[PDB]
């Protein structure tokens, strides 16, 4: 449902 | 938000989205009160009856948003949390009394057309504006009915008299709460709902034209039921704790 | 210090669509 956010934040 | 409207761009530049890392989802609303402090509801982070207990690392705050699901490139900012502070006397066992939490951002965020802090009420602003019949404004990406909006929703709701709030529920109401919404016989509707929690209830001062955050979306029973009302954390009553946390940490 | 004043509204002296409703209740 949600658009992926940049990988760096998922850190 | 139930029975609300699409917000205009930049209408609530203090609106913050609490975003779970994984699974990626919307947790709650929140509000920006300075360049690195974010105000929200405690139950958004800590609620043992539902095995909910998030930490600094489970969460992201996304600021300056309008679309609920899109990654708003060059517009929104995403921040990590350094520390979370829950009110010591937050009462999750009984009635969500003192439903409030502060979050310190890893790094200060830069303001823009879409990102700007709301004011916290002083004693006099609170005294003058927190009255039955005055209207405040609630915003969030929460459920549309007791299904989910594409953009931020807004609804204006009147403050309700204390006796009426009390007689509408079996839950024990405290001075740290107020309720808001239309009466069954007023013809207009609207309420916050699941997903809106932690969001701001704001009012515009007729004296200095500034927006002040009077409440935090806390709880209710269902959403937008006749003869029921939304309950909000009374921000000013808890301001001493807010101020204390800030100038200490 | 600059709290509660929106870049796209108060700062430009533009009103949003429903703020009048708030003011009229006070
Ligand atoms: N304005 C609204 N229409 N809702 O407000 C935003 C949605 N917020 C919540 O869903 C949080 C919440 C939680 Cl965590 C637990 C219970 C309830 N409601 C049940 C109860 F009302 F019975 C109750 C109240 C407080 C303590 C124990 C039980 C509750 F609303």
């Amino acid at each position: 449902d949600f658009e992926e956010i940049p990988e760096e934040y998922l850190q | 938000i139930v029975e609300g409207s699409d917000a205009e761009i930049g209408m609530s530049p203090w609106q913050v989205m609490l975003f779970r890392k994984s699974p990626q989802e919307l947790l709650c609303g929140a509000s920006l009160i300075s360049d690195r402090w974010v105000l929200t509801a405690a139950h958004c982070l800590l609620y043992p009856p539902w095995d909910k207990n998030f930490t600094e690392n489970d969460l992201l705050v996304r600021i300056g948003k309008h679309s609920r699901t899109r990654y708003e490139r060059n517009i929104e900012k995403i921040s990590m949390l350094e520390k979370i502070y829950i009110h010591p006397r937050y009462n999750w066992r009984e009635n969500l009394d003192r439903d409030i939490a502060l979050m310190k951002l890893k790094k200060p965020v830069a303001f823009s057309d879409y990102i700007h802090p709301v004011c916290l009420p002083d004693r006099e602003t609170a005294a003058s504006l927190l009255q039955a019949g005055y209207k405040g404004r609630v915003t969030g990406w929460g459920n549309l009915k007791e299904g989910q909006p594409s953009v931020l929703q807004v609804v204006n709701l009147p403050i309700v008299e204390r006796p009426v709030c009390k007689d509408s529920t079996r839950i024990r109401i405290t001075d740290n709460m107020f309720c808001a919404g239309y009466k069954p016989d007023e013809g207009k509707r609207g309420d916050a709902c699941e997903g809106d929690s932690g969001g701001p209830f704001v009012m515009k001062s007729p004296f200095n034209n500034r927006w002040y955050q009077m409440g935090i979306v806390s709880w209710g029973e269902g959403c937008d039921r006749d003869g029921k009302y939304g309950f909000y954390t009374h921000v000013f009553r808890l301001k001493k704790w807010i101020q204390k946390v800030i100038d200490q940490f | 210090a600059d709290c509660g004043l929106r870049p796209l509204f108060e700062k430009k002296s533009l009103e949003d669509k429903t703020e009048r409703e708030l003011l009229e209740s006070y």
